[PDB]
């Protein structure tokens, strides 16, 4: 006895649309991934353990807590011939994540050892003066 | 409380009148309405419903865009325009509070979509009569 | 959906009981946890009067003997030594969901 | 030109298939006071969802009804319900005893009750007894004159199910865990493979009633107006033929015989129980269908078994091979098994029928060979209506014939539409910005 | 830590300065004595009805602590006890004036006075603020 | 594990490597469910224990942060050079062990408690 | 006979055991608390002044 229409979005709802649209629409995504006859806690641990992962590789990276933040770390165009509006207006994540996908490994140790570790040696000796 | 209509009479086919449910004393943005129309020696047929904040609004398929609802919260009227009016329209219309409170819409995690809670009637106006004919 | 009753006349005189019953085809049972099902009654010439509204519960102004009960198809309501005054129509209104429909109103003399 | 650096984002809505472990979401009404519904083990996980749903309108996922997970989990799942209420019932190890049964007046079928002694929890002296045995349980042994047996003695162990529970088939909603979005495909021309168009997100599927039933399937769903009929290859001879046909066809099945209560002999601490007595006058039990309207259903079926090949011989035969049990058409009805006679069902086409039945009582596992389940009837007569949404053949002047022996063919009926993905929420791109540096 | 439950909204953010009567301290100050390992030196004996319930009884001191440091930390409020944002309060939710909700009200009255609303506030944090400044403060890093 | 024989100012060097093989080390358990995990809970709950620790200290995300926080010679009054370009890290923490809940107020209520009241 | 054959099954109890009553301390789980009442004439069902 009750219904009304959508209001804000959907779970994974911007999931068919561009990249530019997808951006204002992370938090939903961002909430609903760790809420949601031993088989049930055998799930319970495994969302908890993925969780951290990703709460961990954000946090090596200067870039905990934030949703999404940048880097100093340069593009590589070796990495994509894709040019730079077809990007952010044409192309779906689903899609854009099966085209750097072997790429990925080498991104991750060039972001910590790259910047984020080299931003600590550096940020450290910024004193004595 | 008090709970009376205004308006009624008769008319022919193809006009247009609206009617005027007046309430007395219970908060009226709290609650919803509803509309119920008895024929003369026939049961019960359900019109309409509002919402509490005036934004959700459902109609009966028969009389589906013809008619009109509204809300003044203010004031604590009740109105239903009609239109294309047809000679089965002829019986008792009835304003009507619901039995429970409402609450706000609740909007659900997993979706951006409100939702309004509908349940039923305690409260019937005596109400006044339209009748379509020549 | 649709929800009938029956019987349509019971012409009976005091000092009884009965029941009168109303059949669901569509089940309820709503996630809030009840059956939106609202029995209530009519006099001739008046605008309707509360009986009960849950099949559980009751409403104010209403005498012990009007009990009701039902599964979320079955649904009954019963009338113990069956008063004076139970005279009119009584209809079983449904809440599931819309259009929320009647029934045509059993008749009791 | 500029130089780029990297970004991080967080939340991003992709995903790649998984293959993780989904939870029973049941319903919650009436599973107390002495509901031990199998199925629900007391209702599960006790939600009763509100299955909503989010439209993407511009993805893409390329589906298979074939590879699907989900289906397995169940075949896992069910016999494990069965098997931790299998545990605490009775055992009926001490009962295979020779017999000896005479004629028991008002065919093949109950004409044998029988005697035997036995001392099962006294542990003092034995007892000869009186039971109601039908057939498909009992063997004529060899060097003796009227002297039965049971069939499955020398299987493994014929544990029995206790009369607390129910096996009534309720509605299963199948949930998603956290990190994974249960999908459904949108489109009802979706042949079974390949892509779809516009993608849906659920919480939470549709009501799914785990029946159990060979070479039909009862209390199912079924898709709009149009019969819809997909197989693997479909060009293939022993691949398996899924009927989703648009309307249902009324099935009555009942059992005249007024079985009663009964009193059999006490194991430790465990009462075992033996069909009662009929009333006095025994009707065998059978199946009862509208034959015009399954007449009119396999002309309609023809419509659609058609357009792949010519316009040209189409046929309809009825199925053969082996013992009686996966010939004669399986189902139960409220805690009874029913195996009925269905070669009258399949009569040859061109471009009210009473069905002889036959209830056994000693009824195997449903895939496991070994252990069997055990059930006597509560008093009275049974009837259940019932549906049709779909039935299983094969191919062989194109011969089709009632196959099955897989009802996860029937949830694959059931499960024709779904796909379970994992969140892979952190994702990288370049633009312009880069991290203030001092 | 449940000292000033009959105290004021008003009042009660004076004795708040204690990090929350040091509220987190105390789980540090139980799993460091939780993890006392007697539980490895028997590897439990057994399976037993205890071990079945503290494993039940983790898990709970598990989730329930991360669906607090998420949504403070999805709120650009990671870490913090009293953070302001940039969404307007609307009037719609509660007509209370100013004093009233401060002092003049406790706490848990309050809950109930928008624990109807208050998952409409929720969405109205991330996609209102933390989803959007997020690419406003990109675009001045883009010059 | 590498340079757990430096002196405290040349062992700093190594941290990142510590902190990163804490959790889960490399990954063992490659896929082989076929045929009984609270060890590997208790290791998320030691990390999460310190996480939370550094974001009351108010030091979440950094390996290295100051502080407002002078120190109390009566834990060990040792100088500077006496202990920092002489010393490695095992002797270090057995010279605090006894100390150590006393810091952990300190560095609570008067870095961060203290700088609550700042804000405004 | 026994008294409880065709009852149920009698096992015994293992010698080796203990039934002596120690006190069990319920603790709830991290971030639930237990409310506790001091009123001296407390009903058993009403509502309380002190609650610790
Ligand atoms: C948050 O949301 C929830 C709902 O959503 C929930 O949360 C979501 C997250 C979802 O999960 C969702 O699924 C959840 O459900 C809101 O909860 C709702 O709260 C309201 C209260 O604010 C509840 O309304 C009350 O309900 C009762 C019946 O409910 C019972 O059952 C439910 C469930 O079964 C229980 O939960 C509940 O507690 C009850 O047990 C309803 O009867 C009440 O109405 C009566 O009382 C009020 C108060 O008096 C009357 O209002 C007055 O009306 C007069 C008349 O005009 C005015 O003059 C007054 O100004 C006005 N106001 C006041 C303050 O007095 C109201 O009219 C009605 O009064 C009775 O009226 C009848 C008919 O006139 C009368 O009977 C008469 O009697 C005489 C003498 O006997 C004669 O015989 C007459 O003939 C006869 O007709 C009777 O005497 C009157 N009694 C009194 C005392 O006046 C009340 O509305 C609601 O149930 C609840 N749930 C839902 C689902 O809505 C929550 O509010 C939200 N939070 C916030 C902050 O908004
Ligand atoms: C604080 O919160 C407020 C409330 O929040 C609300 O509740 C929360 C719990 C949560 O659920 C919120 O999501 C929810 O909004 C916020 O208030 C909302 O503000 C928005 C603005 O963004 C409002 O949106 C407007 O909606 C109007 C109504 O749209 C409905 O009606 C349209 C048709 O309109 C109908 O026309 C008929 C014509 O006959 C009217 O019938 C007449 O009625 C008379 C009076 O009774 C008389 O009886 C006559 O006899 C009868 O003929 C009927 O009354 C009228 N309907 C209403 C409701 O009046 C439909 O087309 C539409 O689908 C929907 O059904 C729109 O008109 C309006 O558009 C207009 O205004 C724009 C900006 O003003 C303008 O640019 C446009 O060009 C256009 O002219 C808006 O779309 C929303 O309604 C508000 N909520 C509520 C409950 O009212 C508030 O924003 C927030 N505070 C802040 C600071 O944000
Ligand atoms: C396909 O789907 C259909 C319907 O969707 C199913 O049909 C139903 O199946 C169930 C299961 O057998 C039937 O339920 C049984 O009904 C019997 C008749 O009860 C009548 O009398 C009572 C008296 O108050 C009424 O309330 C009730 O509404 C009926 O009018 C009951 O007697 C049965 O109960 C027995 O079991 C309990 C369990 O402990 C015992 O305690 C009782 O003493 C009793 O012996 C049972 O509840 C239901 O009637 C069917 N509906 C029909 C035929 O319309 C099909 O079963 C399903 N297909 C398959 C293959 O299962
Ligand atoms: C799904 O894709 C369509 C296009 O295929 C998107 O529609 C575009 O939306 C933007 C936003 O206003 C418009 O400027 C374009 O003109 C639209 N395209 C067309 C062809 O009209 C749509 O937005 C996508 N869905 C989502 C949720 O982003
Ligand atoms: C069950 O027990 C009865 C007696 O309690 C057995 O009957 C006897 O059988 C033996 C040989 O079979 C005969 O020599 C006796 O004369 C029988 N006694 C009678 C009929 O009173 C019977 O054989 C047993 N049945 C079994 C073991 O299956
Ligand atoms: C494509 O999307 C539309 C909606 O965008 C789907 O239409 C829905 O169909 C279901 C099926 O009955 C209805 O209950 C919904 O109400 C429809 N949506 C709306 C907005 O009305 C459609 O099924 C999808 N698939 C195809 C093949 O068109
Ligand atoms: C099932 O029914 C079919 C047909 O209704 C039976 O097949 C024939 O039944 C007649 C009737 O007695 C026999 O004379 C024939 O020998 C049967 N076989 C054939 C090939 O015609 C069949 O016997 C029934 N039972 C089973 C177990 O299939
Ligand atoms: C509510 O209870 C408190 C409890 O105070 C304790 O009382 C016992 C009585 O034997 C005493 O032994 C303890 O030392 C007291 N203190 C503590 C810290 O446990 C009372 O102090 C209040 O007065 C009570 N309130 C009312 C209204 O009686
Ligand atoms: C169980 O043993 C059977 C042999 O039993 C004897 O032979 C048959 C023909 C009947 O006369 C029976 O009464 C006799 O006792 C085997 O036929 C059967 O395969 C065995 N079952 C197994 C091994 O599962
Ligand atoms: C707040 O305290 C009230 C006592 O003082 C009252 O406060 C103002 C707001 C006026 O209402 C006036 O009548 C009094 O001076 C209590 O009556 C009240 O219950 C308290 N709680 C609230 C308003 O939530
Ligand atoms: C079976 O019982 C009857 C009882 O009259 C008896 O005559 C017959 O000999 C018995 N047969 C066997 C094989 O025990
Ligand atoms: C079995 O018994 C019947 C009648 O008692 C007899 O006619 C038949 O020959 C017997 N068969 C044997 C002993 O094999
Ligand atoms: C379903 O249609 C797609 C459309 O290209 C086709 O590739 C696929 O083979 C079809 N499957 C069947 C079973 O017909
Ligand atoms: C289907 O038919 C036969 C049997 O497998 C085979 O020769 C043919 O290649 C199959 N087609 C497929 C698998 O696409
Ligand atoms: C089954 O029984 C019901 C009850 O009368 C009836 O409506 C239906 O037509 C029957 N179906 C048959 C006989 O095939
Ligand atoms: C689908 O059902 C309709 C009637 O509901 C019928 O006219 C049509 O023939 C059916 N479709 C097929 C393929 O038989
Ligand atoms: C149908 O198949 C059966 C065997 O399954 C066969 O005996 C019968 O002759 C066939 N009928 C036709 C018309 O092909
Ligand atoms: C079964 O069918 C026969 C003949 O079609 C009919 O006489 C009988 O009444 C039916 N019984 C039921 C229960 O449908
Ligand atoms: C069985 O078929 C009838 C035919 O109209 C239908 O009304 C009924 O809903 C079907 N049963 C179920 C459980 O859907
Ligand atoms: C270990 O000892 C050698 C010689 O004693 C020394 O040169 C070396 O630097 C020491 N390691 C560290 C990390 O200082
Ligand atoms: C810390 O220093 C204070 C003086 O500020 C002194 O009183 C105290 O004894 C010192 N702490 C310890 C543990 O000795
Ligand atoms: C470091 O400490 C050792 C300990 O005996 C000592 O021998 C050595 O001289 C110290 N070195 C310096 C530079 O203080
Ligand atoms: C205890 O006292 C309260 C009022 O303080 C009262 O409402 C309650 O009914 C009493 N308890 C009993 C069992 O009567």
């Amino acid at each position: 006895a009750v219904g009304i229409g959508a209001v804000f979005l959907g779970f994974l709802g911007a999931a068919g649309s561009t990249m530019g649209a997808a951006s204002m629409t992370l938090t939903v995504q961002a909430r609903l991934l760790l809420s949601g006859g031993i088989k049930q806690l055998q799930a319970r641990v495994l969302a908890v353990e993925r969780y951290l992962k990703d709460q961990q590789l954000l946090g090596i990276w200067g870039c905990s807590g934030k949703l999404i933040c940048t880097t100093a770390v340069p593009w590589n165009t070796s990495w994509s011939n894709k040019s730079y509006n077809q990007i952010w207006n044409n192309m779906t994540w689903m899609e854009w994540e099966r085209e750097i996908d072997n790429y990925t490994s080498l991104i991750y140790t060039l972001i910590e050892d790259s910047q984020n570790q080299q931003e600590k040696n550096e940020q450290e000796l910024l004193e004595l003066d | 409380v008090q709970l009376v209509e205004s308006g009624g009479g008769v008319v022919q086919p193809g006009k247009s009148v609206r009617l005027s449910c007046v309430v007395s004393d219970f908060p009226f943005s709290k609650y919803p309405m509803y509309w119920v129309r008895q024929a003369p020696g026939k049961g019960l047929e359900w019109v309409a419903a509002i919402s509490g904040d005036a934004w959700h609004v459902v109609y009966s398929n028969s009389v589906q865009g013809r008619f009109l609802v509204s809300r003044d919260n203010v004031k604590n009227t009740l109105y239903l325009e009609m239109n294309s009016l047809k000679i089965e329209d002829t019986a008792v219309y009835r304003c009507a509070r619901m039995f429970q409170e409402s609450g706000p819409p609740r909007l659900d995690r997993w979706s951006g979509r409100n939702y309004y809670y509908y349940s039923g009637m305690d409260v019937w106006g005596q109400g006044t009569t339209v009748t379509v004919s020549s | 959906i649709v929800m009938t009753q029956t019987p349509l006349s019971l012409s009976v005189t005091p000092g009884q009981p009965a029941s009168i019953s109303c059949k669901s085809s569509e089940s309820l049972r709503q996630s809030n946890g009840k059956t939106s099902l609202y029995w209530y009654r009519q006099k001739p010439g008046q605008s309707p009067q509360l009986l009960v509204f849950e099949v559980s519960n009751r409403f104010s102004g209403v005498s012990d003997r009007f009990v009701g009960s039902g599964s979320g198809t079955d649904f009954t309501l019963r009338i113990s030594r069956v008063e004076a005054e139970d005279v009119g129509f009584y209809y079983c209104m449904q809440s599931k969901d819309f259009p929320l429909t009647f029934g045509g109103g059993t008749k009791v003399d | 030109a500029e130089q780029l650096w990297v970004t991080v984002y967080y939340g991003v809505p992709v995903w790649k298939e998984a293959t993780t472990t989904l939870f029973c979401a049941s319903d919650a009404r009436a599973y107390d006071t002495e509901v031990h519904n199998v199925w629900a083990t007391h209702a599960c996980v006790p939600t009763d969802p509100n299955p909503q749903e989010v439209v993407l309108e511009n993805v893409t996922e390329n589906f298979n009804m074939w590879k699907n997970n989900m289906v397995e989990q169940m075949h896992e799942d069910i016999i494990s319900l069965w098997d931790q209420s299998l545990k605490p019932c009775v055992k009926l190890t001490p009962l295979c005893v020779t017999l000896n049964c005479t004629d028991l007046r008002n065919e093949g079928g109950e004409i044998k009750n029988c005697s035997f002694n036995i001392t099962t929890s006294m542990r003092d002296k034995v007892q000869k007894e009186y039971a109601l045995f039908y057939k498909l349980d009992v063997v004529p042994i060899k060097n003796d004159n009227t002297s039965y047996r049971l069939i499955s003695c020398n299987t493994s162990v014929i544990t029995q199910a206790c009369p607390k529970v129910s096996f009534e088939p309720i509605p299963i909603h199948y949930c998603a865990p956290a990190g994974f979005a249960i999908l459904k495909c949108n489109d009802k021309k979706f042949n079974g493979t390949g892509p779809c168009t516009n993608v849906s997100t659920v919480q939470c599927t549709h009501g799914i009633r785990p029946v159990v039933s060979t070479q039909l399937l009862l209390n199912g769903s079924l898709a709009e107006e149009e019969v819809v009929i997909r197989s693997a290859n479909f060009t293939d001879n022993a691949k398996i033929i899924i009927v989703q046909l648009n309307k249902s066809v009324e099935i009555n099945c009942t059992r005249p015989n007024n079985n009663t209560r009964k009193s059999i002999h006490i194991g430790p601490g465990r009462a075992f129980y033996t069909t009662g007595e009929i009333i006095g006058d025994i009707r065998q039990a059978h199946c009862n269908i509208s034959g015009t309207k399954w007449n009119d259903t396999l002309k309609q079926i023809v419509v659609k078994l058609k357009e792949q090949f010519g316009n040209k011989t189409i046929v309809f035969n009825h199925s053969s091979g082996g013992d009686p049990e996966i010939v004669m058409h399986s189902f139960n009805c409220g805690g009874e098994f029913f195996y009925c006679n269905s070669t009258q069902l399949f009569n040859s086409t061109w471009n009210t029928i009473v069905l002889p039945c036959r209830i056994k009582q000693i009824v195997n596992m449903w895939q496991e060979v070994g252990k069997a389940m055990y059930a006597p009837p509560i008093k009275g007569q049974i009837r259940c209506s019932s549906n049709i949404t779909g039935l299983i053949l094969i191919r062989d002047t194109e011969i089709f014939r009632p196959g099955g022996g897989d009802m996860r063919d029937n949830w694959r009926s059931e499960l024709y539409k779904y796909k379970v993905v994992k969140i892979e929420p952190l994702g990288i791109a370049p633009t312009k910005a880069k991290r203030r540096v001092v």
